């Protein structure tokens, strides 16, 4: 689809293009439109039909390439510990992102469950006193283990008492080394040979 | 050094009991053999990648064994693969010039004469004599060429869980479960040295304090695999106990050729008990020596070796008192065997959890190899 | 005099209270101050979704308005969090009682490509068949066409631009520009010269650099403010001019001086128009009446409806690509009004009618200056990018409980 002297658009590895059309193709459509363009018959009221049916909508753009997204998970999550008993996340809604260029304080990334009856979308400047103090906000500024297959097998064998191994390797530490860390030297001195005479 | 723990089970997640590299290799890529409870002996190809991480390629599977295979050992030339197991028969495999195999191996000799499980095998330097230890309280010497039993040592009172052969061809050492180390003369075919007890310095109030050197049945490992030094000068025996105060500590004893009835020293291993000892076949030039009487033995060269306990591996050399390497907590169960590669670039560790690991060393990291490997003063 | 001081004080207070009320009305707010004011803004159709990441990367085409400096056609990048990542139990502020905390999560806005441009960028629009081809309207009589892949990522050391194509049809500057979504290469431009120009760049040779006007339409008697192709017909297109007129032209009609249809749309200058994507018959025009007129192509004598919540002139009107009943309009009143068609002529409570007509859905008053141009995000619903006169670009999205409920 090269137009003139320009190369066709190159879709990159993880790119998605928004659809160019929002309706299925009707072949006769254009012809009928031409008729309805010339007739100028005031028979049809579109606003009347709008309330008699559901609005035509479309969703966010999704990937539809062949063999596009195929993944493997080698991990099973095991959760241990009482935690703080924090409330259910589901009842807190979407996390809002509010960032401002002029704010020294970093961007806000979090939920908002305060409830008002006066801050309306119809009036952004409508004040709601006694619930929000209208002053400058920016004045100044247990365990969830991810087991692999081997560790999952060992956990099923042992139970909640199981914990993943933390390998301990000490690099080559010689008696002639001068800049070697003394901590490793002492840990290896813990295994120093004892002679008998 | 680098540690590469394998996250894929070689023997269907069954315990891996033994490992050994093909000592006959002279290049950069090596052949490894593993024995497991799955009644299989698997041969793999081990080489370093461009980044330096070890990579394992599956080569062959040898399923002639009927029960669990406990020990796998390559002949010094790397041509004959000895495999022993719970079926009391030792198979000698050779490459013969079965869909899964990239290369094929067939049994040449079936060494018979044991009554119970075979736990350890040691070759002789010439490659014509073999020695094996078994549960049946006997250590058997074999004529490899004849394929027949030549001698039986039944002086043991319990399971025999390790045999080593003198590189100088004078002694054969066996470690048994009766807390007794035995050294047999290769010529007299009798017991030369018996080492079980150890005097504990001077006892309190003038008492004659003597304690048993080696561990009891509490040992979680089937094996007590001791080893000679490649030159023959020293003998390293794991599963030893030292009573420092009122407590006991696990250790590996070091004996000399001069007297075999008392060790020079002991390498202490706090924590678990040591079960395997394996030496690097490369003679290294001595480090820049800070002059002290620290060396285990005083010779122009030095030798690196590894002692594997239930959950750790310690990397020692000859001249230093402390080990230069320590790795631990890489396997969820007891380790079984350790084996060096021919060039010293690899140290393969097997554990009973079903997975194995490698300790890799880059160029000249262990040391500077000798220009010429020293000639041995064999006795025969 | 006191006019400027009073206006500045009132606008600053209004912006402060709007920022304070923002968490109740928006789910996303990104305020960014550009180097120079942008007269144009358009979302590119590209969305890159890097695997293993919690965000997507969208692209914007913008311009610069420098009084005495070097002007640039700009392509910029915006990071927007993925929908699956908007539910996250990371931290729990036990004081405010929210799953909040400011943390370190922030939207990343950066400039990707800067290309030289002689004069201000009045309006930049990409070709739908090839988003690499971007047409720009200059303060000169010529329309420029660039391919941002054929230009360095950084501007030239000095000198003006090297446009890939130069189209010479007009005699004055203009602001209306639209590609044909059904015929690749067909471009329509409108200018102060009272005419509309149609170019066909689909047959340009490899070494060609200048293209003459394929057709000139002279129906309008005033400054043709805007022109726009029909979204489904390869022949029909609409235009709105300063003569209070909206004309529907058919390219198959041989009379290049009389449109196939003419309508006295408004009582003042009509500055913008846009076709509904879901209805072939419906379109909307924003005028200087502070009004937006809804038009049915099957009945042009009757105005379908008039949206009358604006307080000043209206310069841009664009439909939502994800909902046929949703419309947007911006103008000099520093406001962006979002309207719902399915709420026209609904009964209203006495205090709700104080805010405006029932069809009015949302008011965006986060801009402290005239909204130069805005654009709906074609990939993320309800995400709008608006650039104003005080070099302020805002990518925002109103709260979910406003449209979904």
């Amino acid at each position: 689809g090269s137009c003139g002297k320009f190369a066709p658009f190159e879709i990159k590895e993880h790119m998605v293009l928004a659809p160019r059309r929002r309706t299925a193709f009707h072949p006769d459509l254009c012809s009928q439109l031409d008729q309805l363009l010339q007739q100028q018959s005031g028979e049809f009221s579109f606003l009347k039909d709008l309330k008699g049916r559901q609005p035509l909508r479309s969703g966010p753009t999704h990937v539809s390439t062949r063999n596009a997204d195929i993944f493997n998970s080698d991990v099973v999550i095991v959760e241990r510990g009482k935690g703080d008993g924090v409330p259910e996340r589901r009842k807190f809604g979407r996390m809002k992102l509010l960032q401002f260029c002029e704010n020294h304080r970093p961007a806000y990334w979090g939920t908002w469950n305060k409830k008002t009856a006066l801050i309306r979308a119809r009036d952004p400047w409508a004040q709601d006193t006694k619930l929000l103090d209208y002053e400058v906000d920016s004045d100044e500024e247990k365990v969830r283990q991810k087991l692999k297959a081997k560790e999952w097998d060992e956990f099923l064998a042992k139970g909640k008492r199981f914990r993943v191994l933390q390998p301990v390797k000490i690099g080559c530490v010689w008696a002639a080394d001068r800049d070697c860390a003394g901590d490793d030297l002492k840990v290896l001195q813990q295994f120093a040979a004892c002679f008998l005479e | 050094m680098k540690v590469i723990t394998c996250e894929i089970a070689w023997h269907n997640k069954e315990p891996v009991y033994s490992l050994d590299f093909q000592h006959g290799t002279a290049g950069r890529i090596h052949r490894l053999a593993s024995a497991g409870v799955d009644t299989n002996v698997r041969i793999w190809k081990v080489e370093k990648g461009p980044d330096g991480k070890a990579i394992v390629e599956f080569l062959s599977n040898l399923a002639r064994h009927t029960k669990a295979v406990n020990v796998v050992r390559f002949s010094p030339t790397g041509e004959i693969l000895a495999s022993g197991g719970d079926d009391a028969v030792i198979l000698l495999w050779k490459v013969n010039d079965a869909q899964l195999n990239k290369e094929n191996w067939t049994v040449v000799k079936t060494l018979r004469g044991h009554l119970e499980d075979v736990y350890d095998i040691c070759w002789a330097t010439d490659g014509n004599l073999m020695a094996s230890a078994s549960v049946d309280n006997t250590a058997i010497i074999w004529d490899v060429s004849k394929g027949q039993k030549i001698s039986i040592f039944n002086e043991h009172k319990s399971y025999v869980q390790g045999v080593t052969w003198d590189p100088l061809g004078q002694y054969v050492a066996t470690l048994s479960c009766d807390r007794v180390l035995r050294v047999y003369s290769i010529q007299k075919k009798r017991v030369a040295f018996n080492v079980s007890k150890m005097l504990s310095g001077i006892g309190a109030e003038g008492e004659a304090r003597s304690y048993r050197m080696f561990h009891d049945d509490s040992m979680k490992s089937f094996f007590r695999r001791l080893s000679f030094t490649p030159d023959g000068s020293l003998l390293l025996t794991p599963a030893g106990c030292v009573e420092s105060g009122e407590n006991v500590m696990n250790t590996t004893y070091v004996f000399s050729r001069k007297n075999l009835k008392r060790p020079i020293a002991h390498l202490p291993c706090p924590g678990k008990a040591t079960l395997a000892v394996r030496c690097c076949p490369v003679y290294f030039e001595l480090r820049p020596v800070v002059e002290t009487g620290v060396e285990l033995m005083s010779l122009p060269y030095r030798l690196v070796f590894a002692v594997a306990s239930e959950d750790s591996v310690l990397l020692y050399d000859t001249q230093q008192s402390f080990p230069f390497g320590y790795v631990s907590n890489i396997h969820y169960h007891t380790l079984s065997d350790i084996s060096w590669s021919s060039d010293g670039a690899f140290l393969a560790i097997s554990s009973t959890d079903g997975y194995c690991s490698f300790v890799t060393f880059e160029k000249d990291e262990l040391g500077i190899p000798l220009k010429e490997k020293p000639v041995l003063n064999m006795r025969t | 005099a006191f006019d400027d001081a009073v206006e500045e004080r009132v606008i600053n207070e209004e912006y402060k209270i709007w920022k304070k009320n923002t968490p109740f009305l928006y789910d996303l707010v990104m305020t960014h101050a550009l180097e120079w004011p942008s007269l144009t803004a358009q979302w590119l159709p590209d969305v890159t979704r890097p695997e293993g990441k919690d965000f997507s990367i969208h692209r914007l085409v913008l311009g610069t308005h420098t009084s005495d400096e070097q002007n640039h056609l700009v392509i910029a990048s915006v990071q927007l969090p993925n929908d699956d990542a908007q539910f996250d139990a990371s931290h729990y502020d036990s004081e405010k009682g929210e799953f909040g905390g400011f943390g370190s999560v922030s939207g990343k806005i950066e400039i990707e490509i800067k290309i030289n441009h002689e004069g201000e960028v009045n309006r930049a629009r990409y070709m739908p068949q090839n988003p690499c081809i971007i047409a720009t309207k200059t303060p000169s009589s010529d329309v420029l066409v660039f391919d941002y892949t054929k230009h360095p990522s950084k501007p030239d050391p000095s000198g003006e631009c090297n446009p890939d194509l130069r189209l010479r049809g007009h005699q004055k500057e203009g602001y209306g520009l639209s590609w044909n979504p059904n015929l690749s290469g067909h471009l329509l431009s409108a200018s102060d010269d009272h005419t509309i120009c149609l170019w066909d760049i689909s047959a340009v040779p490899k070494e060609g650099k200048v293209v003459d006007a394929k057709t000139i339409f002279t129906g309008h008697t005033a400054v043709v403010e805007d022109v726009s192709w029909h979204l489904l017909h390869e022949s029909l297109f609409g235009s709105v001019a300063d003569d209070q007129k909206l004309m529907i032209w058919d390219t198959r009609s041989n009379n290049t001086s009389k449109p196939s249809h003419s309508v006295d749309a408004h009582t003042a200058e009509v500055n913008c128009l846009s076709f509904n994507p879901y209805s072939e018959f419906i379109l909307a025009t924003g005028s200087a009446d502070k009004t937006v007129a809804l038009w049915d192509l099957r009945n042009l004598k009757l105005k379908l409806h008039s949206f009358e919540s604006h307080k000043d002139e209206i310069f841009q009107v664009q439909w939502s690509p994800h909902n046929e009943t949703i419309l947007a309009s911006s103008g000099t009143d520093r406001r962006l009004n979002v309207w719902d068609l399915s709420k026209i002529g609904e009964e209203q409570s006495p205090e709700d009618a104080e805010d405006g007509p029932p069809e009015l859905l949302f008011i965006h008053g986060g801009h402290t200056a005239k909204i130069s141009d805005f654009s709906w995000n074609p990939n993320e619903p309800w995400v709008i990018c608006s650039v104003s006169e005080d070099n302020i670009m805002q990518v925002w999205q109103m709260a979910e409980n406003i449209y979904n409920d």
